[PDB]
C-alpha cells in the first residue's frame, strides 16, 4: 500500500545557464558587498563531470567586459576634430591645426604621439572614429565575484590538480565565485590564480595544435614594468567645454624563469613524450596584440616583446624585454569604437605577478609560441573550477502515509 | 550540513535536511539592470514551484502526504530499496518518465476530487 | 480548456476551477519586464486576500460567515442551475466588498483568536 | 440555512487596457519569446461578448510600438549630416555632384551619385523638414508575422465569426494567449499580405454614416501584384569617415474582385443606385501613391489605373522615393540604401482603404487602420478569479 | 477600524487585536525604472516575511500556536507584565537577543521532528 | 507553563532609508497619479523622535531633481554652433550662422543679455537649448513609501525637525510638495501653522543656513514688460534656434521674525537684517523662473534694517543657466511672446549668519537641498517588522 509524497527541498540540481550577478569585496558601483566571509558546502559522496571549453560563464563574462567597457565611454569626450592630417618629426613631435572653444577660429598645436599610433600618409581614421577616455576614472584591476541567483548555485571542483573536464570527486557549490582579476594580459597572465599543487596543462585539444594552450603556474614570476620619462600634458581646449589631454623597457628576473620553465617541460610529460625535445620560439606573427605582451599598466598600454622569454631548446635531460606604449588601441578587436588613452603626470612602475602563459603550437620535436586573439581563454584561466546548476527542489516518492479525508 | 549537503546521501537520509536547501531557495543605470532581472527571476521560478504545492494539498513546507496511490508501472521498487540504497538525482532521472504524470495526478486525483468532497461532506 | 465554463452553470462551472487558477501564472524588453512583474503583485494580491480569510491553499472554501438574506435572496438552484459567474458577480457587486470585509474578521479573527484560547486550556 | 464560500478560479472578466508582449514565428525581434509550436484556443460555449474594433487599446499600443521600435533601427547607423549641401545636378533620375566631407576635417571631396526626382528638389526635400540617418544595410526590412498576447491575469477574446464587421455581439468567441502571428505591413491605400475575409467581403468603417471615416475593405479572393526594379544597380560607399561611411550610386482578378466588392458595398448605400471608383483626390505622397517597401528598397506607384469605373494585366506607374519620413515623423528622416541586382516583388492584395466624398477614393493617412484590419477579431480582458458564492458548506471551529 | 499600525502605541494584549490590519497593508524608460524595483523589492521583502512563516508552522495568518517551550531566559515574565504592561516596540528591544535563537528552534522546532512523526503517523 | 507562538503584523517599524516612488495627481507625468482621497492614520501615544538634518529623502529628492532635469535637455535642440551694441541691459548681437547646407551661411539680428555674454558658456561647458514644449510650471509632488515601509509625520504645529515628536501619524505619501526653484526666498512653500519658527543645522555654528518659515504669505508680484518677439532662425537641418512685495506687508512680517528669534540670540541683542556680502550669482540674487523666463532680482530693498528690542526690487534676465553648479552642461532658454506676469506667495527665507550685541543676516544660497527642508521635515522613512514572536500559553494541538 504505497502512496505519493511531494518533498520540498530535495538536493536535485542539472546543468544550466542563466544570467549571473556582481559582487565586490567591500564600474564597480552597482556590485552589492561581498559577505565579509563567505560560506562553501562541500558535497561528500558526490562526483560532478566538468567541461570547462563548454562553459557558459565565460562568454557571460567577456560579453560583460565588453558591454561594461563601452559604458566607460559614453561621458567620455568623442575626438572627431582630431582627423586631420598631420606634419610630423621624430616618438614624433607632431604639429596640426585645430577647433576652438567658438565655431570661427582655429588653433595650431603640437602634441607627442607613438611610431604606432601614427603612419604616413593617425591609424584609427582610416579604421574607425575615436573617443578619448575619461581621465576622472581608471582602470585599475579589483577583485570581481560572480554570483549565481537563486533557484541556481555554482559548483568548485575543490581538487588541486584538475584539467578542467572530466569527473571531479570533490565538489563544493558557493553562492559566489572567488575574487577574480578582470585583467586583460596578452601572452602572459596577470595577477591570476595560481595552481594548488603543480602546474595545470589545458588546451580545448592537446593532440590538435590549433587550440592554444594555456599554462597555470604554482610559483610566482616577479615582473618590473616602468615608463621612466616625466611626462607633461597640456589640456588645448577643443570646447565647448570638452578638452582634449595633448602630451620603456619591462622587467622579469631569469634565475625564476629558468626554474619556471624547467616544471612548464617537466609538466608537458607524457603529452609530448618522455623521450622529445621541446622548443621555445617567439610569435610567429599576426595582430600586434598577439606579437606581445600587451597588458595596461598604470593607464597606459605596454606592448613588450617576449622575444628574449621564448627562444631556448630543451633536451631530455635578471633579463629584461622591452616595451613601446601602444597609444590608441581597439581591444576585443571591436571597430567602429576606439579609445585614446590620456596620458599621465609622472613616471609610470608598476610590477604584477606572473601566473601562467597563453601558447600556441605547430604540428610536425615540437615548437611553442606565445598565445594570443580571443580573450575568453583569460577569464577560462579562473572559471575552470567553475559551472552553474538549477536547483530543482520538487521531489515525488512513494511513501505509506495517507491524508485525511 | 548546509546548503546542498545531502546530494550524495541517500534519499532516507537526505530528507532530514530538507530546511536547509529550501530556506536558502529565496536567499533572503545600466549594468545594475542585470542583477534586477535575476532577483525578478528569482521569484517567479520560486512562485511557480509553490503554485504547484498550492494546487498539491501540500502548502505546508517540506514534506506531504497525499492519498494518490503510487503505481507499480512507475518505478515499482522495494521501499529500502528506493530510500536506502539511492539518492535523490539517481531517483529523479529513473521516475522522469512518470513525474509530470504524478504532477498532473496529484492536481486532480487528490485536491480537486478533495475539497469538493468536503464541500459536500461538510453540509451537515 | 482556459475559461471554459464561463458561459456554463455556476454548478457545473466549479468543477473546472483548477484550469482557470494553473494558468493565473535594454528598452524594448522593458514592457514585457513590467507585464511579469505586475504578474506576481497581480497573483499575491489575490493570494493574500485568500490568506486573511482562512483559505489560502483551498481553490474552493467554506466558511461560517452566515448568507445575509440581502445579497442575492435566490434560491439556491437558481444561483447553481440557473445562473453564470458572470450573471452573479453582477448580482453581488453591490455586496462583494462587504462580504470581503466581513470574511477577514467576523470570523476569523474571533475564529483564531478562538483557538488560540481553546489551545490554552 | 446558508454560508458563503469562496471559490477561486472562477471565470469571469471583464474588459481592461495593459501592457502586451511580443512573439517571433518560430524564431526589434531580438528579445522576442518562440511561440508555442502549437499555440491553443478555447471555445467559450453559451458566451456572447461584444465588441468595438473602433475602440480597441491593442491597436493603440501596437502603432506606439512600431514608431518606437523603429527609431532604434536607426540608432546605432550612420548619420548624414553632412548630406545638406549644394547639389549640382543634371537629367525620372538624376546625376547629382557634390562636394563631400572625407576623414579628415580639412580636406574634401567630389563626388557624383543617383537620386530621384522626390528625393530633391529646385534651390531658390529633407533638409528643409528634418535631419536624416541612413539605415543599417546590416539589419533586414522583410515583414515577419507578429503575435500579440496578454501576460498572465489577462486574456484575449478573438470573434470565432466568419463574417463580422468588428462590433456587436459575436456569438461563437474564443479564448487565446496569442494573436495569431500577424504582419506588420507598410502599405499605401492598398493592403498587402493581411488577413483574408472568410465567405462574402465586408467592409468596415468607425462611422459609415461620416464620409470623413476611411472605410476598410477585406478581400476574400486575394490579388496577386507584381512589381520590380528592372535596373542593374552599382553602389558605391564614399567614405564620409572616420568609420562611417556612405553608400552612393491581372485586371481579371481585379474587375472578378471589384465586382464582389460592389455589391457588399452597394447593400450599405442600397440596391438601386451606383458607386463610382476614381483616383486619389490628393495629400501628401503617402496617401496619393500606394506605397511600401519592396525588397529592401521602397516603392511607390498611382493606383489610378485601377480606381476608375462606374458599375493582361493594367500596370501602374512606379516610382522610388529613396528618402522617407513615415509616420508623419518630423525630425527623423532616413535614407535607404540600394541594393545590387535587380529586385523582384510578388504579393498578394487583401483589402482596400477607401474614403467618400461630400465615388470612392483611396485612402491613407493614419496607418492604425492598418492593423485594425487584423485585430477586428481582438479585444483585452482582464480575469477575476475570486469568487464568493452561498452554499450547504461549514467550517468547523 | 483603528488603522494601518493603528495599535501602535498600545499595549500588546490590545495591539493583537488589531493585527489584519498591518498584514493586508503590508503589501499594499528611465526614471520609471525607480519605481519598479520599489514593486519588487516589495514581494521579496513580502515572501521573505512568508517562507518562515512557512519554515514555521505557520502559513495561517496573524496567530500561530508553537511547540517551542519558553525558557526563562528570554524573558522571565509574567504574561501580565509583558501583554498588559508593553508595547511591540518594547518588547522587540528586549528579546532582540534572542529572536534569531527563536526563529531558529521554530524551524527545527516542531516541523523537522513534527512534520515527520505525522508522516510516520499517517502511515497507520 | 508558556510557550512561544508568531505573530503577524505586529506594529513594529525601525528607521529606513530606500527608494520612494512618486505620485502626481511634463517632467511630472509618467508619474503615478494620487489617491482621490489618502488615508492619515494617527498613532495614539507614540512619540518619535524626528532629525530633519539626517534625512534621506532630501538627498533623494535633490538627486531625482538633478538627473530629472537634464532628461529635459536630451531630446531637444543643441546649440553646438553658437559682434555686439548696446545702460543696455541687453546687447543686439550679430554673427554668422550655418543654415540647412553647410557651406552657406546667414547674417542674424539678435537680442541677448549682459549676463550672457563670445557668449559665458564656451568658457564653462556645452550648450543645449530647452525643448519649448515643455514647461516648468510647479505642480505639486508626493513622494511615496513602497509596500513593507511607511513614512511618519509629525502631526505638531511648531516643530523644529529634531527631538521627539507627542503626535505622531502615518501615511503612504508625502502632501503635494512645491519642487520651486527659489533662492533666498521660498515661494509657495508651506506656511507654518500660527507662530513662525527658525531651523538650522547648528544655532551656535554661524556657518550652517538657518531657514525661516513664514505663518503670514508674502504677496509677490514680478513683471517681465516688455513684448518680445520671436524669429525661428534656421540653424537646420531640422534643428532650429529660436533667436530674439509691499512694504506694508513685510515689516509684519519681519516683526514677527524678531519675536520669532526670540531667546536663541537673546531679548537684550539688536537684529540688523543686511544684504548678502557675494559669492555665485545663485546665492546673491532672488533666482526664479517664472513664466518659462528666469527672474533674478536684487533683494536688498528687502533686508536692510537694525531692529531694537522695543516696496520694488530691481530684476535682471539670464538667457542661459547652469543651475545645480552642474559644468558640462548649459540649458539656453528660448524666450516667450509676450509679456510676462508672476504673482507668488514668499513663504520663507534661507538666511546666513556672521562671525557685544549685533546680529546681521543674509539672504541664503548655497545647496539647495535646504529648500527641500522646508518641506520634508515633518517626515521620515521607517520600515515595517511585521513578524513577532511571544508568550501566550497556548500549545499547538497534535
Ligand atoms: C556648533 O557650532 C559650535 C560653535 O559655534 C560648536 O561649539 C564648539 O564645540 C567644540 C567641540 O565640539 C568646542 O571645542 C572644545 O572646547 C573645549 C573647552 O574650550 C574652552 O576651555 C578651554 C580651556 O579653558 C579654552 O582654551 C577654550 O578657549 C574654551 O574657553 C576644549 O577643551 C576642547 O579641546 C580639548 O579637546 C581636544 C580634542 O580633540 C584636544 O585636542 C584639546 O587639546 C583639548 O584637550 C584638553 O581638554 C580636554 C577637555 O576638553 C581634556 O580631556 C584633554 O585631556 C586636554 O586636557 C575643544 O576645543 C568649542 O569650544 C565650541 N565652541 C562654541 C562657541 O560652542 C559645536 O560643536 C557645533 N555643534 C556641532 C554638533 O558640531
Ligand atoms: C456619424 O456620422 C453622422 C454624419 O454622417 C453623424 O450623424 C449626425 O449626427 C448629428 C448629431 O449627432 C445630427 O444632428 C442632429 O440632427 C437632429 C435632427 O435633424 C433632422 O431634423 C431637423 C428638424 O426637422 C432638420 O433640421 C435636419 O436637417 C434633420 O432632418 C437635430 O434636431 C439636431 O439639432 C438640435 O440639437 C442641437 C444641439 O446642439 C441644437 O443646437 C439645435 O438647435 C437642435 O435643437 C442635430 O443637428 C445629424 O443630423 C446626423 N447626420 C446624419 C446624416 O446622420 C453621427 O453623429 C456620426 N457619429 C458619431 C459617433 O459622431
Ligand atoms: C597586478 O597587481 C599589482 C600589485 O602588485 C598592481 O600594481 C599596483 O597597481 C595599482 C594601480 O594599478 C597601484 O596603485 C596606485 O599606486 C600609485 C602610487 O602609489 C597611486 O598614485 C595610485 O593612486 C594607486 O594607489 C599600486 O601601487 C601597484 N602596486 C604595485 C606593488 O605595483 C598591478 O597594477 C596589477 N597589474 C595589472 C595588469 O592590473
Ligand atoms: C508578402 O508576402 C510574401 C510571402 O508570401 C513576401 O514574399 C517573400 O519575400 C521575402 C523577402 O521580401 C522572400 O525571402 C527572400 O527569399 C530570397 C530567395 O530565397 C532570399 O534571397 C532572401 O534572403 C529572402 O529570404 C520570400 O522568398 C518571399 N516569399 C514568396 C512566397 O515569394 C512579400 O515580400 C510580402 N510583401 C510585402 C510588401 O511585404
Ligand atoms: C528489500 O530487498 C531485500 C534484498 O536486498 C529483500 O530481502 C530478501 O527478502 C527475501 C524474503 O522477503 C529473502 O528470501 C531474501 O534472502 C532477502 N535478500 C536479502 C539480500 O536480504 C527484502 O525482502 C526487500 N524488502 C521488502 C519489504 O520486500
Ligand atoms: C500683486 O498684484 C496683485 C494683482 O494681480 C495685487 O492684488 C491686488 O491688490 C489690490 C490691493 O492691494 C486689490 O484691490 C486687488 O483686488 C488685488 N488683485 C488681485 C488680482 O489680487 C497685489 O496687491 C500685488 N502685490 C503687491 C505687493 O502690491
Ligand atoms: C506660486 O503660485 C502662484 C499661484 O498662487 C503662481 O502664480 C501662477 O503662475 C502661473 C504661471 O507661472 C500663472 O499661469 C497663474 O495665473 C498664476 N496664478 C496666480 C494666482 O498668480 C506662481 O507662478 C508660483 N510661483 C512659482 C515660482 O512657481
Ligand atoms: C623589481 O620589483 C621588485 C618587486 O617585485 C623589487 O623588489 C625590486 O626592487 C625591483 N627591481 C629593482 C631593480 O629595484
Ligand atoms: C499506471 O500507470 C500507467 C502509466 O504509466 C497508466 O497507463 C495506468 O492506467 C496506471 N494503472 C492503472 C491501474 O490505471
Ligand atoms: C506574377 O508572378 C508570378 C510569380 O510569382 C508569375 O507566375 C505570374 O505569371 C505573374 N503574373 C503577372 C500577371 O505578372
Ligand atoms: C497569397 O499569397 C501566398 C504567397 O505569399 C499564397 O501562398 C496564398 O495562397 C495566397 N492567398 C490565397 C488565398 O491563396
Ligand atoms: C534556554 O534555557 C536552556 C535550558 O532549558 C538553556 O540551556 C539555554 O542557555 C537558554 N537559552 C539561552 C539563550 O541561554
Amino acid at each position: 500500500n504505497l502512496w505519493v509524497t511531494v518533498y520540498y527541498g530535495v538536493p536535485v540540481w542539472k546543468d544550466a545557464e542563466t544570467t549571473l550577478f556582481c559582487a565586490s569585496d567591500a564600474a564597480t558601483h552597482a556590485c552589492v558587498p561581498t559577505d565579509p566571509n563567505p560560506q562553501e558546502i562541500h558535497l561528500e559522496n558526490v562526483t560532478e563531470e566538468f567541461n570547462m571549453w563548454k562553459n557558459n560563464m565565460v562568454e557571460q563574462m567577456h560579453t560583460d567586459i565588453i558591454s561594461l567597457w563601452d559604458q566607460s565611454l559614453k561621458p567620455c569626450v568623442k575626438l572627431t576634430p582630431l582627423c586631420v592630417t598631420l606634419q610630423c618629426t621624430n616618438l614624433k613631435n607632431c604639429s596640426f591645426n585645430m577647433t576652438t572653444e567658438l565655431r570661427d577660429k582655429k588653433q595650431k598645436v603640437y602634441s607627442l604621439f607613438y611610431r604606432l599610433d601614427v603612419v604616413q600618409i593617425l591609424i584609427n581614421c582610416n579604421t574607425s572614429a575615436i573617443t578619448q577616455a575619461c581621465p576622472k576614472v581608471s582602470f585599475e584591476p579589483i577583485p570581481i565575484h560572480y554570483c549565481a541567483p537563486a533557484g541556481f548555485a555554482i559548483l568548485k571542483c575543490k581538487d588541486k590538480k584538475f584539467n578542467g573536464t572530466g569527473p571531479c570527486p570533490s565538489v563544493s557549490t558557493v553562492q559566489c565565485t572567488h575574487g577574480i582579476k578582470p585583467v586583460v594580459s596578452t601572452q602572459l597572465l596577470l595577477n591570476g590564480s595560481l595552481a594548488e599543487e603543480e602546474v595545470m596543462i589545458r588546451s580545448e585539444n592537446i593532440t590538435n595544435n590549433a587550440k592554444n594552450i594555456l599554462v597555470q603556474f604554482n610559483t610566482p614570476v616577479q615582473i618590473n614594468c616602468t615608463r621612466p620619462n616625466n611626462n607633461t600634458r597640456k589640456s588645448i581646449r577643443i570646447g565647448p567645454g570638452q578638452a582634449f589631454y595633448a602630451t620603456a623597457h619591462c622587467n622579469v628576473s631569469k634565475a625564476t624563469w629558468n626554474e619556471t620553465l624547467g616544471k612548464v617541460v617537466k609538466q608537458l610529460r607524457k603529452h609530448f613524450g618522455n623521450n622529445t625535445i621541446i622548443r621555445f620560439a617567439n610569435s610567429s606573427g599576426g595582430d600586434l596584440e598577439v606579437t606581445t605582451h600587451s597588458f595596461n599598466c598604470g593607464g597606459e598600454f605596454f606592448y613588450c616583446n617576449t622575444s628574449g622569454l621564448f627562444n631556448s631548446t630543451w633536451i631530455s635531460n635578471s633579463i629584461t624585454l622591452p616595451c613601446r606604449i601602444k597609444q590608441i588601441i581597439n581591444m576585443w578587436q571591436r571597430i567602429g569604437q576606439a579609445m585614446y588613452a590620456p596620458p599621465i603626470q609622472g613616471v609610470i612602475r608598476c610590477v604584477s605577478n606572473i601566473t601562467g602563459l597563453i601558447l600556441t603550437r605547430d604540428g610536425g620535436t615540437e615548437t611553442f609560441r606565445p598565445g594570443g586573439g580571443d580573450m575568453r581563454d583569460n577569464w577560462r584561466s579562473e572559471l575552470y573550477k567553475y559551472k552553474v546548476v538549477k536547483i530543482e527542489p520538487l521531489g515525488v516518492a512513494p511513501t505509506r502515509c495517507k491524508r485525511r479525508v | 550540513l548546509g546548503f546542498l549537503g545531502a546530494a550524495g546521501s541517500t534519499m532516507g537520509a537526505a530528507s532530514m535536511t530538507l530546511t536547509v536547501q529550501a530556506r536558502n531557495l529565496l536567499s533572503g543605470t545600466v549594468w545594475g539592470i542585470k542583477q534586477l532581472q535575476a532577483r525578478v527571476l528569482a521569484v517567479e521560478r520560486y512562485l511557480r514551484d509553490q503554485q504547484l504545492l498550492g494546487i498539491w494539498g501540500c502548502s505546508g513546507k517540506l514534506i506531504c502526504c497525499t492519498n494518490v496511490p503510487w503505481n507499480s508501472s512507475w518505478s515499482n521498487r522495494n521501499l529500502s530499496e528506493i530510500w536506502d540504497n539511492m539518492t535523490w538525482l539517481q531517483w529523479d532521472k529513473e521516475i522522469s518518465n512518470y513525474t509530470q504524470i504524478i504532477y498532473g495526478l496529484l492536481e486532480e486525483s487528490q485536491n480537486q476530487q478533495e475539497k469538493n468532497e468536503q464541500d459536500l461532506l461538510a453540509l451537515d
